[PDB]
């Protein structure tokens, strides 16, 4: 039953006493469920160290992954460009699932088309389909650009992207001049940075191999900034802010800022401010070009060395104190500008927070995943804040990007109790956190069923989950928050104290048995 | 408002596409007008989609893994190739089940083999089997597997079914190979003809040769009925009231065991027809099970519906279902007289899936509202049939709308709400058109029942009539 | 006992077996202690409606009060203004407790004198600690201005400050020309907003009355902002900032955001950047002055109507959507600048996350308290929200802004259910609590023990504390959030949406109880 005055959806609504009989009759009557002695004491079993070795034994089975595959990142790197539609040469499936995540994440209008192979594509090879999906695409939508990435369905079958698109511009179906940049994006090979990756190496041959001739390095006195995959606009905007007020010319290739953040205002813009056809081409001019995300634009970073002749610096992603005053120095360096005394005080307060928050941030103990830039900066500023993060989690790391945060943690006596994992899943990380609980966790929303399987263990048992990473759908306009620069260790510090202090709040809210804690002032 | 003027609004839209573009599309879209019912009234339906054009669908393996089998709460499904396709579908839908999550229950995990590049290159049918003694090995409890197969396990040339077969004998356990390859047909309709295949072979005549369960002359199967948001429970707490025994459920909160009771059901009520159609027409071809549709959408259609269901039975199942209609008269009364006079008299235009688009006109003409337009993604000519009574007459049809052409719809029409998917919701929220979700309820829910009717009509007001759409144009502006 | 390994403090030492029984059996021994049932009972008592009438029938009795004295604002004001020291004459104690209190909120030093009257001064005047105070003051801390408050015993004894400071400069203490601006700031008299309303009114009297006869208005083509008591840094730093996008020459008076924000940087800066003196004198010559707060700055209008002959506009707190246009509006129709399209994006962009959040936020009840500018604008952002403000209290409200807010309430179909509350105190506000209980409250940290009262009552009775406004005491840099403008409407709507998405998430963790609303996307 429902009453008009409160109306009730499904919680607390299947709470109600009719519901509860009817799920209890259901379930004695025909789902032939194990008894609840059975399921708690298996349940038990998955929280003990027998039990995680065995999960640390798997080999063949993956559960509960932390990445995507790589034309999810192909995808959000053509969204970087102006006037671009992203165009998966594939199987449609593949687009909604990349809109639907992107839609979820961003909460905002996401673009991309298919061409809707099929069958007969997949015997006969799909040409066609990229012949009349870009004819229809151009059409349709008017882009300035198309960006082509691929479909696993697609790499299967060797389908010759780059003789498919010449084979479309000579038989008029778009004009030669049209520029249709392309990259292949296996989803077997790397993850969604690697399909970033991929996608922004095709783009910048497509605009730079055959100009090289006439280009100077330091020409147009600009730095080129490569973000890289990045789902924080505050991320962008830090980083161009950063810049201006250092006065220094700037770049920024591949800024989905403007797309991923546009106004409602009645009209809805398919195509906001990116990354013009104009700077890509004067790119070669610049003075240097600054990968702000290293461990995944490997491909990048090896073609604008060899083809650009870019002397790109050997520079950490800017999160924290020291990795974003070594990313100012390296700029001021590059540029020739001073450090402007904003910066200065920023980095002052930055500071002063830490100091305000020391007591309360020391010892504490966390679990974190993500990417690797991203991780790898979260433990070099959880360092800096006296934290012991005692899980590292990096499903698409690999073996040099271990043995660099190896060699950070061991610069610090805090990552003593430290342990980084590659190539491990979530099941492994519910595994560690309740053989070795940590005091917090930190990584998307693909966390808060394991601090729910912790909080089934009991109370004292629960694990927190603080939302930094991505993706995030549980909470709303998380993607505009900064983790880059001393705004976004400003955010960090703000989030993690603040998660400490509720945890406390909370656990010393009970009057005449914990409320002597529940202090004022803290 | 005028057929004319629709044609001449398809004529207008259709402009911009190159001309085997155009044809192609100038079949699909159509004006309604009831009375027929044929594939003549220029809607064609469930073809293949024109390439670069945006569409909205999905794939086979969307159809089968994210449909029909992921609901099953006490079995595992292994998303058979590279992650990817297993990642972007956990936990999308909002399949409700009852049950200790990694232990009975594992309908929000997400198990996947990880096809790498040497799997691709060499096979994984070894890392399958492998895969399946490793969840053996740390998911003890769990009471059957299902593979579900993407695009490069159909054309890598991997045989599941013989290792699914192999591991099934070695282990006493039921492992289903389901053929869902994203390519395979043009929509999610084709996985869901092939889950409710792989079901019909591999599961639903395990109990065929036994007598064990115990029937009962008002044994009724809910099919169809995916539990989003707890429709299911709403639709079954209404079942159970008017005497019935609702033996099993299709497949939101469902377990294998009562998908393997199903046989022994007197009938079966089919919400879904459009997933479910194949095994209701192989449950009465074989068993001799009688299948009947029903809606739950708004206390008129449930009326109907329950009333029509009763009619199956002897006299003593229609007096309880009157007694119940009688019981639950008052609360959807109170509803509609709180909310009717905020809704009366506005415009929906809807795109959903399957049969949501002609479902829920029911609900919304009850609170007072009328469906200007309505669409479907992989619907055949039986959904679009049986939705021509249901629209309006010169309303607009459309199938597997592209995105231009359903932003050129809404700028012309202009409707008070829409009601679709996610991926045009802040495409139109962006517009400054109310908007509300038709897959997931906005994670608001449930929709079914009269519980689910005082929901929905909350949800409808609090959408439609928010003061934000009245702010969306700056007072400096004009 | 202590673990060396695994240290414990207060929480969870006391928690200990050996702590247990040591405080029963002091408590059985020697408290005599009411038995627990009498004690569930009081406490069931307390959260009924027989006891909410009998709380709301106080007429002499304050409990929990939600407002300060009046020095305290006037040292806020003080704070504002260039090398300017804020001088409380009176007792030392008062500003003692001026300065924890201002520490614990903002983390920051917070540099206050006094004369440190005594019981000697009591009975005599304090004429004597003026001058010594004065000439110790400016030759110590070397201020360029003094700004002098008073403390209630000053105030009740008629200590004539104008006459003391001129006997100061006559007598030699100090220089005849440095500026001593003071003002009667009586504790006794409103709260701390009226000590900053006495303060601004003083010193602007101090710098402008005398010098009324060279005076233009609009002669610097400039605009007065006159901020009232703020604690919030980033409502001083958006108001600046949206000026400045706008091309508005403007000059904002007692801006303390720079001496409340000073970098940790190895020294120790007692001044920082404040309003200057010739800001001050050239006060009159702008063409207009704006009052972000007109509810406590009415001393600061009636003054700057009669003396400067400007025509203050009758604008709102520039607090969420509507009232941030029309703030804007008018700055635009007086300084004849166009709105420029960042301000119209960043609009935009507001109304695109409450048509993202709004299904969330519609139809929650909040009761909330605070000052009355800040509580008028939260009320409206919520009315615009969709949200029903169900406890409306202002302890130092009066009755025409209470007339002014249900007028406001009136004008929206979501006011229907609110009530406004003048001069009631927080534990009226528990009691409301109790009986019409609300989904939140938005307040101050003083708010956290009701919550604590309700989570005695049940989980099921539990109301969620929002820390919105002042102080906040329990959690760290909170202080360098916005309120004001779009960016504070965006802060506000996103701590709103993830305060309501953070219960829904902790109310549905129970597994095989409540989990099958644990949704992933939300
Ligand atoms: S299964 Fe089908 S698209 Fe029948 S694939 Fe789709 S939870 Fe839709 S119109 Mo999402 S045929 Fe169900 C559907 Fe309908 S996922 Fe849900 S809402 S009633
Ligand atoms: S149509 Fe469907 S969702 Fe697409 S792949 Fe095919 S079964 Fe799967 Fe998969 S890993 Fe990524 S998302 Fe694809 S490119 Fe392959
Ligand atoms: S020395 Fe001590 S703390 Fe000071 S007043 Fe005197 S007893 Fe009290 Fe009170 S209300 Fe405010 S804080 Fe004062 S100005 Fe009066
Ligand atoms: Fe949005
Ligand atoms: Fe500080």
């Amino acid at each position: 039953s429902q009453q008009v005055d409160k109306i009730k959806a499904s919680y607390p609504l299947f709470l109600d006493q009719d519901y509860k009989d009817m799920l209890a009759k259901k379930r004695d009557g025909f789902e032939e469920k194990y008894p609840q002695d059975k399921i708690d004491e298996v349940f038990q079993w998955t929280t003990t160290k027998e039990y995680q070795e065995l999960n640390f034994q798997r080999e063949a089975l993956t559960v509960n992954p932390a990445k995507a595959c790589q034309p999810l990142g192909a995808v959000l790197c053509a969204l970087g460009f102006e006037k671009t539609m992203p165009y998966v040469h594939g199987s449609q499936g593949c687009v909604a699932y990349f809109r639907s995540y992107f839609n979820r994440h961003f909460r905002e209008p996401v673009s991309c088309v298919s061409d809707s192979m099929t069958e007969d594509a997949a015997v006969f090879g799909g040409q066609q389909n990229m012949k009349d999906g870009l004819q229809n695409c151009k059409a349709t939508y008017k882009p300035d650009m198309i960006a082509v990435s691929t479909t696993c369905m697609a790499e299967v079958i060797g389908d010759d992207l780059n003789a498919f698109i010449n084979n479309s511009k000579k038989e008029g179906f778009i004009p030669d001049e049209f520029p249709v940049p392309f990259a292949h994006t296996p989803s077997f090979v790397g993850s969604h940075v690697t399909g970033w990756d991929n996608m922004f190496e095709g783009i910048a041959r497509y605009f730079t191999l055959k100009s090289m001739d006439d280009k100077v390095v330091g020409s147009n006195k600009k730095i080129n900034i490569v973000p890289g995959f990045e789902t924080y606009l505050g991320n962008f905007r830090v980083i161009k802010r950063m810049l201006s007020e250092m006065g220094v010319g700037y770049s920024l290739l591949s800024d989905p800022e403007e797309v991923l953040d546009t106004p409602a205002d009645g009209q809805f813009r398919m195509y906001a401010g990116g990354t013009t056809q104009e700077e890509m081409k004067d790119a070669p001019n610049a003075l240097n070009t600054v990968l702000l995300q290293p461990w995944h634009l490997e491909k990048t970073k090896k073609f604008v060395e060899g083809t650009w002749k870019h002397e790109v610096p050997k520079l950490n992603i800017p999160m924290g104190l020291d990795w974003t005053d070594e990313f100012l120095m390296k700029v001021s360096e590059i540029s020739g500008q001073p450090i402007p005394a904003s910066l200065t005080k920023e980095r002052g307060r930055l500071v002063d927070m830490m100091t305000d928050s020391h007591t309360w941030l020391h010892g504490k103990r966390f679990a974190l995943w993500g990417d690797p830039d991203f991780v790898m900066g979260l433990v070099k500023f959880l360092l800096e804040l006296g934290c012991e993060p005692v899980h590292i989690l990096c499903h698409n790391g690999n073996k040099r990007w271990k043995k660099a945060v190896d060699a950070i943690l061991a610069a610090s006596p805090y990552g003593k109790n430290a342990t980084v994992y590659i190539g491990k899943d979530l099941w492994h990380l519910r595994s560690l956190v309740f053989t070795d609980k940590p005091d917090f966790m930190i990584g998307n929303s693909y966390g808060k069923f394991i601090q729910r399987d912790t909080l089934h263990k009991g109370k004292e048992f629960e694990v927190p989950l603080i939302r930094i990473g991505f993706p995030i759908f549980d909470r709303h306009h998380l993607h505009r928050s900064t983790t880059l620069g001393y705004e976004g260790a400003m955010q960090i510090l703000t989030t993690l104290v603040n998660s400490i202090l509720e945890r406390l709040d909370e656990e010393t809210r009970g009057m005449q048995a914990t409320d002597y804690n529940h202090d004022l002032v803290r | 408002m005028s057929r004319e003027e629709v044609e001449s609004l398809i004529q207008e839209v259709l402009e911009v596409y190159p001309e085997k573009a155009r044809k192609d599309r100038n079949k699909h879209l159509a004006v309604n007008d009831p009375a027929v019912t044929q594939s003549k009234k220029c809607i064609i339906s469930n073809k293949k989609s024109q390439p670069g054009l945006m569409t909205i669908r999905g794939c086979a393996y969307a159809g089968s893994k994210g449909v029909v089998w992921g609901p099953i709460k006490d079995m595992i499904h292994i998303s058979h190739g590279p992650v990817g396709c297993g990642q972007y579908s956990r936990a999308g839908r909002r399949n409700y089940y009852i049950g200790t999550t990694g232990v009975n229950a594992f309908v929000t995990m997400n198990f996947t083999s990880d096809f790498q590049e040497k799997d691709i290159v060499f096979g994984g049918d070894k890392k399958l089997a492998k895969l399946i003694d490793e969840v053996e090995t740390l998911f003890p409890l769990n009471k059957g597997i299902s593979v579900q197969s993407e695009c490069p396990i159909g054309l890598i040339g991997d045989d599941i079914e013989s290792v699914s077969k192999v591991k099934g004998a070695e282990l006493s356990k039921t492992i289903v190979p389901v053929r869902c390859e994203g390519f395979r047909g043009v929509s999610q309709s084709l996985g869901h003809h092939i889950a409710n295949d792989a079901v019909r072979d591999w599961v639903l005549g395990k109990r065929d040769e036994d007598t064990t369960f115990a029937s009962t002359p008002y044994d009724v199967a809910i099919i169809g009925d995916y539990n989003i948001g707890g429709d299911a429970w709403s639709s079954r707490i209404l079942l159970e009231e008017m005497g019935l025994r609702c033996v099993a459920q299709w497949s939101g909160d469902g377990s294998i065991s009562e998908i393997e009771l199903t046989p022994k059901v007197k009938l079966n009520l089919v919400h879904c027809y459009r997933s479910m159609n194949y095994i209701s027409r192989h449950m009465e071809e074989k068993y001799g099970i009688p299948w009947m549709e029903y809606n739950f959408f708004g206390p008129t259609k449930t009326i109907e519906s329950l009333r029509a269901i009763a009619a199956k039975f002897d006299e003593s199942i229609q007096k309880k279902c009157e007694e119940v209609i009688a019981k639950y008269k008052p609360e959807w009364e109170a509803v509609v007289a709180k909310y009717r006079p905020r809704l009366e008299g506005k415009r929906v235009m809807l795109y959903i899936g399957g049969l949501r688009p002609r479902h829920v006109i029911g609900a919304y003409e009850d609170l007072g509202m009328e469906v200007v337009g309505t669409g479907y993604e992989f619907a055949h000519n039986d959904d679009y049939d049986r939705t021509m009574k249901e629209m309006g007459d010169s309303t607009l049809l459309y199938d597997d709308v592209t995105g231009y052409e359903f932003e050129e719809f809404v700028k012309r029409i202009k409707p008070d709400l829409i009601g679709s998917g996610i991926k045009e919701k802040f495409i139109f929220q962006k517009m400054g058109i109310p908007f509300r979700e038709m897959h997931s309820w906005d994670y608001s829910g449930p929709y079914h029942g009269f519980d689910g009717f005082a929901i929905f009509a909350r949800d409808m007001d609090m959408t439609l009539n928010n003061p934000c759409w009245k702010k969306l144009q700056a007072p400096w502006e004009a």
